[PDB]
RNA sequence: CUUGAGUCUCGUAGAGGGGGGUAGAAUUCCAGGUGUAGCGGUGAAAUGCGUAGAGAUCUGGAGGAAUACCGGUGGCGAAGGCGGCCCCCUGGACGAAGACUGACGCUCAGGUGCGAAAGCGUGGGGAGCAAACAGGAUUAGAUACCCUGGUAGUCCACGCCGUAAACGAUGUCGACUUGGAGGUUGUGCCCUUGAGGCGUGGCUUCCGGAGCUAACGCGUUAAGUCGACCGCCUGGGGAGUAC
C-alpha cells in the first residue's frame, strides 16, 4: 500500500507509481491465474491492436515533419 | 601492448565454470535487496551462466534460514 | 578423499556448549588422516514454528577434508541426535584459505536474519574466532 | 475511519503516530491525510502487507 | 549406472587393443556390469520409468552384442553369458 | 574396413527421474490480552461474520498445500512434462582429449513401457479453492454471471480404464545440401585479439536465397531432393453411435 519511505508523513504528494503490495505490483504475475506459456506477450499484441487511426495519425505527422520540404 | 581491464568472471575461459557457493552469506547479501529479491545478472555484474549459479546459491542460503528473505521476520 | 562442508543446530541455550560437540566431530575427521581447514558460526537464526517451545536456535559451520564415510557417519549423528536439532551436510566442498571468514556473516546474522531474542555473546562462543584484523 | 478513529484515542493523551498499512484496499493515504488532519503528528509511513515466498493458493473473487 | 574397477578388470585382460573398451564381449561386459547397478536400482525405485526405459535400452543392446558373437560363433557368445552369470 | 553404428575412459551443463529428508515464508484458522460494535460482500447486496465480546491491533497456539524473486525463444525430460534447501540413488544430455571395436546398422506393422487433467478403489489428510449440496442476490426472465458457505476432489504413499487444444500442428532413420542475424552452452589455444576472441562441438529462435506455396507462407530442421521402412485420410450427417 505504501511501502517503506525516507519521508515526512507522504500523503499529500499524490504517489500510487510503486505504492502497491499486489495492485499494479510484481507478485500480481502468479496471484489468481493459471500458467499461460503464449497469454503475456499475446495480450499485448492485442490491446495495442484496435486504434488504428490514432497510430496512423501520428505516423504521418511525423513523416510529413521530417522531410524539410515545406 | 596487451592485457586489457577485465570484468566480474570476464576475459577468461576457466572462472565460473562451476557454482558459485553459498557458504559466504556475506558475499550473498549484496546479491539481494531490502526485500528479499534476487537481483539479475545486470546487477550482480556477471553473464548468464553465473547469475543462474548465483541464484541457486542465493536461494539456498534463505532457505537455510542464512539469508535474508523478505523485510520481515518473527 | 573428498572435501566436504557440515552444517548444525543447537538450542540458543547451548550455543556455547557447541565447541565440546565440535571437539568430538573434528575427532572423528582427523581420526580418519582428515584435516579441519575452517571452522565458523553462523549464530542465532529465527523460525518459522517452534521447535520443542522455543522460536529461535543456533547454526554453526565446518569445513573439512575428509573421507567421505566420515561425513555420511557425521550427517547420521546429528539426525539421531536430539540436541543436535537440525543438520545440513552437503558433498564436494571445501573452506575458504581465509582467517576471520565467518565474522562478516555473524554481522549479517545479527542485523538482519534472526530476530535477535537472545544475546550475541553467547553465539560467538562457537565456531571461527572473530580476529576483526584478518577480516 | 482516520477522523473516527483520531478522535477514538483522544484521552490517551498520544498526539505522535507513525503509520503502518496492509491489504489491497484504496484506504491507504486519503486516510492518512484525513488523519493527520485531525490533530495528530505524523512522522513514518511503512507497508505491513504480508508477502509470500509462493505461499498457499489465493482466495476467489469474481472467479478470478 | 557404473564402476569404473569394473570395466577396468574387464580390459585388464579382454579387448583386442591398446586402450580397447570395444572388443564385442567387453561391451557386452560392461553392458552388464551396468545392468547389475540399474536393475538394483530399479528394483525399489519401480515408479522410475526414466530408469526402465534406461535399463531396457541397454539389455536391447546386449542382446544386439550377444548376437553379433553368435553370428560369429555360436559357442563363444554362451561362453560370454557363462562368463557373466545371466539367466539360471 | 571404419566412415554408419557401437563402447569405455575423461571434461561438463542441466527445473530430467525415483526414494527419503528439510527451511523459511505465506493463504487459512482459533483463543486471550488491549479495545469496543462493529466485521464481511457485489453490478445490488443479500447470503455470510458479531455484540453471548468479534473485525482490527499485540502476543500464544493449530493445519494442510506450494515455492515469489532469479528467468533467458535458456537448460533439462521417453513423452506426459520438469523451478526453495539436504542426502542417497539414478536416466538422459552436453564436451577439450584418449582411443577402441570392426556394419556390430536403419525402420517398423504387431509387441512392450510411460502417458497433463477429470474421475476413483486403497490408507492417510482436509489449509486453499470449490463440483455436489445447502443458502443468497439481479432482471421482464436467470436453472447463470455475482455472493456466502463447503463436502468430495486436489495432496501424501499405493493401486485402476486412459484420454487431451498429449496445437510444442510437420512419422522415424539416412544422405544431399542457401546465407545471414539472435539466444544458449561445453572447450582448446591466445595479441586470452576489445568486449574474451577464435576455432570447435551440441542445442535453440528468428530472419531468409533457391526450392516448395490453393493460401498463409514455409524454406537445408526445406511446406526441398533422393532412398528405406511405418502410420493417417478418402464427401457431410447417421457415428466410436449401434451390434
Amino acid at each position: 500500500p505504501v511501502i517503506k519511505v525516507r519521508e515526512n508523513e507522504p500523503f499529500d504528494v499524490a504517489l500510487r507509481r510503486f505504492k502497491r503490495s499486489c495492485e499494479k505490483a510484481g507478485v500480481l504475475a502468479e496471484v489468481r491465474r493459471r500458467e499461460f506459456y503464449e497469454k503475456p506477450t499475446t495480450e499485448r499484441k492485442r490491446a495495442k491492436a484496435s486504434a488504428v487511426k490514432r497510430h496512423a495519425k501520428k505516423l504521418a505527422r511525423e513523416n510529413a515533419r521530417r522531410t524539410r520540404l515545406y | 601492448a596487451r592485457y586489457f581491464r577485465r570484468r566480474k568472471f570476464c576475459r577468461f575461459t576457466a572462472e565460473g565454470v562451476q557454482e558459485i557457493d553459498y557458504k559466504d552469506i556475506a558475499t550473498l547479501k549484496n546479491y539481494i535487496t531490502e526485500s528479499g529479491k534476487i537481483v539479475p545478472s545486470r546487477i550482480t555484474g556477471t553473464r548468464a551462466k553465473y547469475q543462474r549459479q548465483l541464484a541457486r546459491a542465493i536461494k539456498r542460503a534463505r532457505y537455510l534460514s542464512l539469508l535474508p528473505y523478505t523485510d520481515r521476520h518473527q | 578423499m573428498r572435501h566436504y562442508e557440515i552444517v548444525f543446530m543447537v538450542h540458543p541455550d547451548q550455543s556455547e556448549q557447541v565447541p565440546g560437540m565440535i571437539e568430538r566431530y573434528t575427532a572423528a575427521i582427523t581420526g580418519a588422516e582428515g584435516k579441519i581447514h575452517r571452522l565458523e558460526d553462523w549464530g542465532r537464526r529465527q523460525l518459522a514454528y517452534p521447535i520443542n517451545k522455543l522460536h529461535k536456535a543456533h547454526y554453526v559451520l565446518m569445513n573439512v577434508e575428509a573421507p567421505q564415510e566420515v561425513i555420511d557417519e557425521l550427517e547420521t549423528t546429528f539426525r539421531f541426535n536430539d540436541a543436535v536439532i537440525r543438520s545440513m551436510v552437503m558433498r564436494t566442498k571445501h573452506a575458504v584459505t581465509e582467517a576471520s571468514p565467518m565474522v562478516k556473516a555473524k554481522d549479517e546474522r545479527r542485523e538482519r536474519r534472526d530476530d535477535f531474542a537472545n544475546e550475541t555473546a553467547d553465539d560467538a562462543e562457537a565456531g571461527d574466532s572473530e580476529e576483526e584484523e584478518e577480516e | 475511519a482516520a477522523e473516527r478513529c483520531a478522535d477514538a484515542v483522544k484521552e490517551y493523551g498520544i498526539k505522535n503516530l507513525e503509520v503502518m498499512v496492509k491489504g489491497p484496499g484504496p484506504g491507504r493515504e486519503s486516510t492518512i491525510r484525513a488523519l493527520n488532519a485531525a490533530g495528530f503528528r505524523i512522522t513514518n509511513i511503512t507497508d505491513v502487507t504480508p508477502i509470500p515466498h509462493n505461499g498457499c493458493r489465493p482466495p476467489k473473487k469474481r472467479r478470478v | 549406472s557404473l564402476s569404473t574397477e569394473a570395466t577396468a578388470k574387464i580390459v585388464s585382460e579382454f579387448g583386442r587393443d591398446a586402450n580397447d573398451t570395444g572388443s564385442t564381449e567387453v561391451q557386452v561386459a560392461l553392458l552388464t556390469a551396468q545392468i547389475n547397478h540399474l536393475q538394483g536400482h530399479f528394483a525399489e525405485h519401480k515408479k522410475d520409468h526414466h530408469s526402465r526405459r534406461g535399463l531396457l535400452r541397454m539389455v536391447s543392446q546386449r542382446r544386439k552384442l550377444l548376437d553379433y558373437l553368435k553370428r560369429k560363433d555360436v559357442a563363444r557368445y554362451t561362453r560370454l553369458i557363462e562368463r557373466l552369470g545371466l539367466r539360471r
